[PDB]
């Protein structure tokens, strides 16, 4: 039916609006931008003025 | 009767403590 096809062509466009991959690619560059690690050392004195 | 002389009974100061973990800082 036309109304199927241009719901299957709505549906199949919020699809790719919703793919979120790239999303997941997003947090996982993130987590590798930010790659830190601590806590060797404890009793860490943070003198500041 | 030997009066007092308990030693002076005090602490090092917080300032002084900071003072000396800085110094312990430096030598970490």
């Amino acid at each position: 039916h036309v109304e199927g096809q241009k719901l299957k062509q709505d549906g199949d466009s919020f699809r790719m609006k919703l793919n979120t991959q790239e999303i997941f690619d997003d947090w996982a560059r993130k987590v590798q931008q930010r790659n830190l690690g601590v806590s060797g050392r404890i009793f860490t004195i943070e003198s500041t003025r | 009767r030997k009066l007092v002389h308990d030693k002076e009974l005090a602490a090092e100061d917080e300032q002084v403590f900071l003072m000396k973990q800085q110094s312990l800082l430096a030598k970490q």
